[PDB]
């Protein structure tokens, strides 16, 4: 039963396993270390205890299959979503021809989250707090692919691994640079993160949607969350940052220090940057950021056919 | 690619007739969003990556999302219709489902006997489809892009509120 | 309107009133589970005539409960528009007068105290200023 | 030690509730602006205030909404008895409607009694017995009956014999 | 039919089932252990995210093929795309994208 095809297969599957489950462990550490910047890992495994041997209780005027399917859709849209992620030569999960475009169907799933736990949860002001949340994550979710797009007509393929090697010899954050400020924008926005946190903080008609949810179901949005900043920095780092290219460190140590950076940096953005109101969010999002967009792609396809002799 | 085109197949069938004879709306539009899920497996077991990568974005990714919206909008709690409950009566259904099943068997018999060496699944990519896109295809793309406008100005004309 | 400002609508009795026995009645477990019970369905039986409004749903204005201490405000919007507010208080009365009666002129001072509970000595000056001038005392200037 | 109504991972299980305890504070009164999660999310209720007849209902309320285990402090003098608040409108302590846990005197205790609390609390759950799942095993919680706080520490308070004159700062 | 893109197909199917699986059984465990005691800009915005989507799309197979399609393709393109923000600066400017008036 010895061949090395199957050495093979099963070496890849190893290496899948091995990048998801540091993804998850990460996103739990991220969680950890937002927790205390604002032993550790005993903190979070006394945490996922008592989780764990908490009662579930889902309430009785509430729909069961949905308000248990809304933290599955949180958690698993983006983590599966970092799939498409090459984070070294030979340690991708999948080699996708559609790639980006993976991401942007994980996303469009993921505001079934939201939406599910506003609608499962038996309240009328959760509902509308889930109404603006969607809103808001669809309002910028409408320029999230055309930021990408950018980067997309600059490689020429939907494939990461041909974006990366397309970076060889200058990052796309130099040329791409209104398209990595709109996709940094979109990416936290996508997430529910801060500046874009509560929506439902501007009116007391509103209420949070992560309320009524308790134990390993609250677990799972916060994990969920905190995976969305992990493959949110991964994607941006082998979108616009070369991925795992550098100059003297080994390929995955690069790629690991820029991750790292950029999740620090949405943790002093949550901290540091203050909260907008929702009718500036909104605006901000569809009368700045998808023009920006649409100008920025048709200025970076006249300067690709314009250098094509 | 054959055994999952057969399972997605299988899969989307079931997931759109329970969506046909379901009363709550939020499980009918879950069920549709399996069977998005589903067809765009056909779609990738077919080849036809864009087709697949669009099924989820835009059909089971935007379209299902404004139908979720509207519904939770309304606040549908059983207005006298899940309470009838007139479709799974057999004098309301099995009319339609007779004149639906005949046309079914008309429509597989026109789909018989037509000569066929098979689907080869060779993927047709995202590249291709933009190249007839921008190529032969130039005024389908501006004219669609009239066709959303028109649907933008009616949907603001009719769906505002004031 | 004039209804009770301090003690819940279902209340019997003048606090105040000198035949009022001052101190705590024997708690009951069936009465805080029938005020439990009007908290139920409160915003389902809520009149706007019980709270001094008018209006109440043009299809258009909206009844809210909301929550320097917790107290509840009954808000009409027209959209996000505020018509007519009424503040409900009395959440946190403590009896504190009726608690005067009810303290010798001396171990009345925490009582003081405790009235606007940021203030410290600032409440205690009035009070023992009132009953310096019932003493017919002078303080001197230390 | 005498109890009220395979074992490693039971401590294990009481190790995680003891270092990860989520409170919900409630305002109430002074004790509150002293001692400064959703009540689903939340294991510990913080009481800390007059229980005012108008409000016993909230407090029950929020209460019954948080889930098993839940876990109660009562600090000051209001929330552990009435305190000095004998009156009409006042619930005489927290433990008349809801059980209690930990006791913390004071009006307002300080911070440091709260976070002692904390501590006395955590041996609390530490040496307590609950059920490891709702099928398997008896159905039923064990609290320890502990030695008491005064008479564990009786020996070094009767032992204090001169303490500062309050004639300075 | 090469070795490293079935080897890929059985690493990406691994990862989808162990990922779902994990979830699944995290709350399976949080489930079983432990004891027992509106207004309409929200359809005007999902519409037009709806409708900017699609022609999101279209950009979207522009944009892998720039190179193969030419000038003429950036000339069309740029028609969509000034008909697009025609219509994003009209939604703009008659209050439908202004959420409070
Ligand atoms: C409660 C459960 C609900 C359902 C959960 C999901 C159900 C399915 C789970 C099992 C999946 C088994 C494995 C599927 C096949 C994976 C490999 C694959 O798709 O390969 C085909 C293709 C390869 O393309 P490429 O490598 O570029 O080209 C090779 C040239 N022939 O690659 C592609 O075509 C890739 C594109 C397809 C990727 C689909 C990924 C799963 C989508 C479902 C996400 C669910 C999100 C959460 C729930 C949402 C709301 C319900
Ligand atoms: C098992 C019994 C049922 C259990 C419950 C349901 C679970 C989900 C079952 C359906 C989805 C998985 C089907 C099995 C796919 C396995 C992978 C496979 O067949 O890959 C072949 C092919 C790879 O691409 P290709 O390069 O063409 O391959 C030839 C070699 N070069 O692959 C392709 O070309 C594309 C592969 C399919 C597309 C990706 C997966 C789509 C998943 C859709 C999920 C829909 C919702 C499911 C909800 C389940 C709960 C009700
Ligand atoms: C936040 C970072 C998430 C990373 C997820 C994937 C982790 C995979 C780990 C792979 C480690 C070995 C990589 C190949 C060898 C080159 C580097 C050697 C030194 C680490
Ligand atoms: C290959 C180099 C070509 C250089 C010249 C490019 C410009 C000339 C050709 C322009 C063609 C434009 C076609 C636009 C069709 C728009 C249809 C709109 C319908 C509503
Ligand atoms: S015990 Fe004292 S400090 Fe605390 S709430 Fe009561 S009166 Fe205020």
């Amino acid at each position: 039963w010895i061949s090395p095809e199957l050495i093979e297969i099963l070496l890849t599957i190893l290496k899948a396993v091995v990048i998801l489950l540091v993804v998850v462990t990460c996103g739990a550490f991220m969680s950890f270390g937002e927790r205390r910047l604002l032993g550790g890992s005993l903190q979070l495994v006394a945490d996922m205890i008592k989780m764990f041997f908490k009662e579930d209780w889902i309430p009785k005027f509430s729909d069961r299959v949905i308000f248990t399917l809304a933290p599955m859709i949180a958690f698993t849209s983006l983590l599966l979503a970092f799939a498409i992620v090459p984070v070294s030569p030979g340690w991708v999960v999948a080699d996708l021809n559609i790639g980006i475009l993976f991401f942007l169907m994980m996303a469009g799933l993921a505001v079934y989250a939201v939406l599910f736990a506003g609608w499962s949860s038996n309240n009328k002001y959760s509902l509308l707090g889930a109404m603006r949340a969607s809103a808001q994550t669809l309002s910028y979710e409408v320029f999230l692919g055309l930021s990408l797009m950018g980067v997309v007509a600059q490689a020429g393929s939907f494939n990461m691994t041909d974006i990366v090697n397309s970076q060889a010899h200058v990052w796309n954050v130099i040329p791409q640079f209104f398209g990595f400020i709109t996709f940094a924008i979109a990416g936290v926005a996508v997430c529910h993160r801060h500046p874009f946190d509560q929506p439902e903080a501007e009116q007391e008609l509103a209420d949070g949607y992560h309320i009524e949810y308790s134990g390993m179901k609250f677990g799972l949005f916060f994990v969920g969350e905190y995976i969305g900043i992990v493959t949110i920095s991964a994607l941006m780092v082998t979108l616009f940052f070369g991925g795992w290219q550098g100059p003297l460190l080994p390929p995955f140590i690069w790629f690991a220090l820029k991750t790292a950076f950029f999740m620090m940096m949405f943790i002093l953005i949550r901290a540091s940057l203050p909260r907008p109101r929702y009718d500036q969010v909104m605006s901000f999002g569809w009368k700045i950021c998808l023009p920006l967009t649409l100008i920025n792609l048709l200025v970076t396809a006249a300067v690709i056919l314009w250098q094509a002799q | 690619m054959e055994f999952a085109f057969y399972i997605c197949g299988l899969i989307a069938i079931l997931a759109t007739l329970r969506v046909i004879t379901h009363t709550n709306p939020v499980h009918a539009l879950l069920y549709l969003i399996i069977s998005l899920l589903a067809i765009s497996g056909v779609f990738f077991s077919l080849g036809a990556y864009f087709a697949g990568a669009l099924e989820i974005i835009v059909y089971a990714g935007a379209i299902m999302v404004l139908f979720v919206f509207v519904v939770m909008m309304l606040n549908l709690g059983g207005s006298e219709i899940e309470q009838e409950r007139q479709w799974l009566k057999p004098q309301v259904w099995i009319g339609p489902a007779i004149l639906s099943a005949i046309m079914l068997v008309v429509i597989v018999y026109a789909i018989l006997g037509v000569n066929d060496q098979g689907i080869d699944g060779t993927p047709i990519s995202a590249k291709a489809v933009g190249i007839t896109l921008f190529g032969p295809y130039v005024l389908a793309v501006e004219l669609a892009s009239m066709l959303l406008l028109a649907g933008l100005v009616v949907a603001f004309h009719v769906g505002r509120e004031e | 309107n004039l209804r009770r400002i301090m003690m819940p609508q279902t209340w019997k009795g003048h606090p105040l009133r000198k035949d009022y026995p001052a101190r705590a009645t024997e708690f009951s477990p069936f009465e805080l589970t029938k005020a439990k019970q009007d908290l139920e369905m409160e915003a389902l039986t809520f009149k706007p005539e019980e709270w001094g409004m008018k209006r109440g749903t043009n299809e258009d204005f909206m009844f809210l409960n909301l929550g320097h201490g917790a107290f509840r405000i009954v808000l009409q919007l027209d959209g996000e528009e505020i018509v007519d507010c009424v503040p409900d208080i009395g959440y946190h009365h403590r009896g504190a007068e009726k608690m005067g009666e009810r303290q010798s002129w001396h171990s009345y001072i925490p009582y003081t105290d405790r009235i606007e509970y940021l203030g410290g000595c600032v409440n205690e000056m009035p009070y023992v200023l009132a009953v310096e001038k019932l003493a017919g005392i002078t303080v001197p200037d230390r | 030690m005498d109890y009220t109504l395979m074992g490693k991972l039971n401590d294990m299980v009481n190790w995680g509730r003891k270092n990860s305890i989520w409170p919900y504070n409630f305002g109430l009164s002074c004790c509150y602006v002293e001692m400064v999660a959703s009540p689903r999310q939340a294991d510990l209720m913080v009481v800390a205030g007059t229980c005012f007849t108008k409000m016993a209902p909230v407090i029950q309320r929020l209460y019954d909404q948080m889930l098993e285990p839940k876990w109660v402090i009562s600090m000051g003098a209001c929330a552990n008895s009435g305190g000095m608040y004998d009156i009409y409108s006042v619930v005489q302590g927290v433990d008349k409607f809801i059980p209690v846990d930990v006791y913390i005197p004071g009006c307002p205790p300080r911070p440091e009694a709260y976070m002692q609390a904390l501590m006395l609390l955590q041996e609390s759950i530490g040496k307590e017995r609950r059920p490891l799942s709702w099928v398997v095993g008896d159905q039923g919680v064990y609290r320890a009956n502990m030695q008491s706080e005064r008479e564990r520490k009786r020996g070094e308070r009767i032992a204090v014999t001169n303490l500062r004159t309050p004639d300075e700062i | 039919t090469s070795t490293e893109v079935i080897a890929h197909h059985w690493a990406f199917a691994i990862f989808l089932i162990v990922a779902i699986g994990l979830c699944c059984l995290m709350l399976v465990g949080g489930w079983f252990l432990g004891g027992r005691a509106l207004s309409a800009k929200f359809y005007l915005v999902a519409m037009f995210f709806v409708i900017f989507d699609v022609e999101a799309l279209y950009l979207f197979a522009w944009s892998t093929s720039i190179r193969e399609s030419g000038w003429v393709g950036f000339v069309e393109a740029a028609i969509f795309i000034f008909v697009l923000l025609a219509g994003l600066v009209y939604l703009v400017r008659i209050g439908a994208l202004d959420w409070t008036p």
